[PDB]
């Protein structure tokens, strides 16, 4: 016996549906949504970190002319300066006084930290879902958990379920994106072998265990000073360093809907849009015959307190008389109202005593218990304060739901106002008559 | 038959073949009209008919 | 230097293009596609295989009634006979005449060989590409390998290039694929735990590691026949082993635009769609100034042969009379005349010689020799083969190429009918003012 249900995309609020079938006692079940998770497909593009660069000891030959030849390592440079003099502590270091001459040179690698500091680079596709579910059968609590697609089926006490697929397909991330340590960033990076000489990406490489390494960075040697033994250079800083600094907040601060993001691997968790339907499967043992269950024939209702507020803030009493002990179900046929109980135990003739929820200036609702309708009204006040810290558990109302009193107002207003426009039509079409047929 | 765009043929367990056609015509661009008309009517069959 | 062009998708045809820069000679380029390659994005789902049974040795109980429990074991099954009287090789088992009883049970596995023979069911995704060019630099051949889109720059010989993004989105994969020891199939397979029982689909399992079975398999048991021992049983044949004798055709045999596929990783390579941007940068020492280069100042051009075949059919022969030894390059000014060479050597006062391929029936075009041009004409005749091996190496025809002498036809047809309707109406309009001074 196949049921299908839709419930909103809400964590932590109960829901209720009915079951009925001819030949069969009817029954309630009820359901809850612990999480929804969300998780995209990734695919690497490249790795940045810190840069180190190596310089040698210089070369001074004197009472002569140096010269230097090409390599092919990163950003290597050359230069030969004419005109030196050093000094030692012991004294000066060569006996020339003229004809001397100096060589120096440097080049760019990758240092070894890389392998515990960096930033990934990602891009992204089609997202899949997965959820939880909490559902009270047969008197008891029992857990689910499937894909949300129609392409997955789970079986708990003979029962199958299958969930999704949903409405809506919308994701929090871009095609790009930045990951580091915990955090997620929407950023638009410069492609491979087109960096900037003091921006993020003046270093790249594949992966942190390659050879191949790009820079741009800038690199010009200097002249030395008079009496000095040293290599001077001009350089633009770090890159990654600075974005350190100037980064900013991360999703998990602007994102909107009230999304929450972790990184191990990256997940969307609890995002509030849309609705999922839901399919279940009955087995034919699970219910009870009309004949066996208890009969109820005579009903009342009185409640004694009201006020529409956030929580539960009713309580109604109900006298019955019942044929034989047993069990019961209790439900709303009203939109509006919403009840907390799913059961009630009932034996001979005595009272029970519920509890309801409600948005109404003015209630008027009825309750099945068991095969028998009942009715009740009551008139409801207003609450006192102003905020609390948890979401409503009642629906929304309309433009036709209006207090008692003010529509008896609208009434005679309206009817009034007709009755003139209704003597006067019938004054001109008498007289009309009698012009017509005197001439 | 060969289409414009070609044909592939395979054959047992062997490596597959391949065929495009080439143009060929028994009319001829000079000359009198009716021997005009003969060599773009075996080129372009139904173009040709619209047109005249 | 910035330069921009555009090429289509077709394997083993080459392509020139031309550069003009103001103050300095022209340059021409060469380029050919050598292959390119798509790759999706899969995930898996589950895997499939053959089944074993399993049926332990029957209880036979004399003198009595026995009973079976219940267990968790998937396909569990048991059943209770009466009225036994085995025998066995020496007479009678048991004394009794009557009051006997047996036990059967069985229950379904996973056979031991699923290690080596499985299918396994996929998700596909987005795909990205790939390619790789040859292109005549300076002389010399070089190689060119990167990613099919505008992320991606590399850097040979001074000279940097980006390729991509590609005009179509076209690809031969589904949603839902399946993959066996280098076939492909197109296939909509069953949800996961909603099998059948004699189709592709009965055994499931997560991986070939896991331990959770699930099974579909029909199995019923059957009575003893009088006076042996065993257990028959009934049940439906596997559904793998079905799947293998009708299979059908694979991907590679019905795939369209001519497509091959391969599996180790999942690849289509050579479809002919669409077409491809490529941009190049061009350092300033590549170019040669006007003053150094040679000039030329006479011209002529003779045609001694032409056929439009699908092959080179046509030779040239251009006089000229060059300032200084040098070199120059060599260019055609029309879209339909395809010239195989692209630089030649001048000297002194002397001829040279080249070919060309072209689909008109009358030739006409013109030739620029380093920053002079001249005209060139002739008549072409048709061929004698109906089919060959390899594609066309020239472009299609519109609408406004046609014959000389066909042109001159629609010329005295078309003007002659003209000039009676002229002659007529001029007749018209002095009849007409005659008559409207006449009164
Ligand atoms: C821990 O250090 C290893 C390298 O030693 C690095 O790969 C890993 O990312 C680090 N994890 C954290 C959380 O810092
Ligand atoms: C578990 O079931 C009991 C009734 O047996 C119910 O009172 C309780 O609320 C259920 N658990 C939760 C978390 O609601
Ligand atoms: C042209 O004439 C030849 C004469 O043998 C004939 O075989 C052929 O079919 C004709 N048509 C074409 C298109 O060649
Ligand atoms: C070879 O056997 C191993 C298991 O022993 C299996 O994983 C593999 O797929 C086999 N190779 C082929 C080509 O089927
Ligand atoms: C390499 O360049 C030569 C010209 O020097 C050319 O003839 C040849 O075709 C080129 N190689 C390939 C594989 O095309």
């Amino acid at each position: 016996y196949e049921h299908v249900t839709v419930i909103p995309n809400t964590v932590g609020v109960p829901y209720k549906t009915l079951v009925n079938r001819p030949g069969y006692s009817p029954m309630v079940l009820e359901m809850e949504l612990q999480s929804v998770t969300l998780e995209p497909t990734l695919s690497l593009d490249y790795i940045t970190c810190e840069y180190k660069t190596v310089i040698p000891s210089p070369y001074v030959k004197c009472c002569g002319t140096a010269e230097c030849k090409d390599k092919s390592l990163p950003d290597y440079s050359c230069k030969v300066f004419t005109g030196v003099y050093p000094f030692m502590w012991g004294g000066a270091y060569c006996f020339c006084d003229a004809e001397n001459t100096q060589l120096s040179e440097a080049h760019v690698e990758k240092s070894e930290s890389c392998k515990t500091e960096f930033a990934s680079a990602y891009r992204a596709h089609t997202a899949s879902a997965s959820a939880k579910l909490r559902v009270l059968y047969q008197g008891n609590n029992i857990t689910v958990a499937a894909y949300a697609n129609g392409d997955h089926a789970v079986t708990v006490k003979d029962a199958k379920f299958v969930v999704g697929p949903m409405s809506s397909a919308w994701t929090p991330f871009d095609n790009k994106i930045v990951v580091y340590k915990g955090d997620v960033y929407n950023m638009d990076y410069p492609p491979f072998g087109a960096g900037r000489p003091g921006q993020f990406g003046d270093i790249q490489s594949r992966t942190p265990e390659s050879k191949d390494v790009y820079a741009n960075t800038q690199l010009v040697l200097q002249r030395p000073a008079a009496g000095t033994v040293h290599v001077p250079y001009s350089q633009a800083p770090s890159g990654f360093k600075y974005w350190l600094k100037e980064r900013g907040a991360s999703l998990q601060h602007t994102a909107p809907f009230g999304c929450q993001i972790a990184t191990n691997p990256v997940r969307a968790v609890n995002c509030a849009v849309g609705n999922i339907p839901i399919s279940i499967d009955i087995p034919d043992a699970a219910f009870t015959r009309v004949v066996d269950a208890p009969s109820v024939t005579d009903m009342s209702c009185e409640v004694p307190a009201c006020t529409h507020s956030s929580d539960f803030g009713g309580v109604a009493i109900i006298k019955y008389t019942a044929s034989k002990k047993g069990k019961c179900a209790v439900h709303s046929m009203t939109n509006a109202v919403t009840i907390r109980e799913a059961d009630v135990e009932v034996e001979g003739n005595s009272q029970l005593q519920i509890s309801f929820s409600t948005a109404l200036a003015s209630a008027e609702f009825r309750v099945q218990v068991c095969s028998t309708q009942v009715h009740c009204a009551a008139a409801c006040h207003p609450p006192k304060d102003h905020i609390v810290n948890y979401p409503a558990s009642h629906t929304t109302l309309g433009v036709q739901d209006i207090s008692t009193t003010a529509m008896s107002w609208v009434q005679k207003i309206t009817g009034g106002v007709g009755l003139i426009v209704a003597v006067a039509a019938l004054i001109l079409i008498v007289v009309l008559c009698v012009s017509f047929s005197r001439h | 038959t060969v289409p414009t765009e070609g044909l592939e043929v395979t054959w047992g367990n062997n490596e597959p073949y391949k065929y495009w056609p080439q143009m060929s015509t028994n009319g001829t661009a000079h000359g009198h009209p009716h021997e005009i008309i003969l060599y773009y009517y075996e080129l372009y069959p139904t173009m040709t008919v619209v047109i005249v």
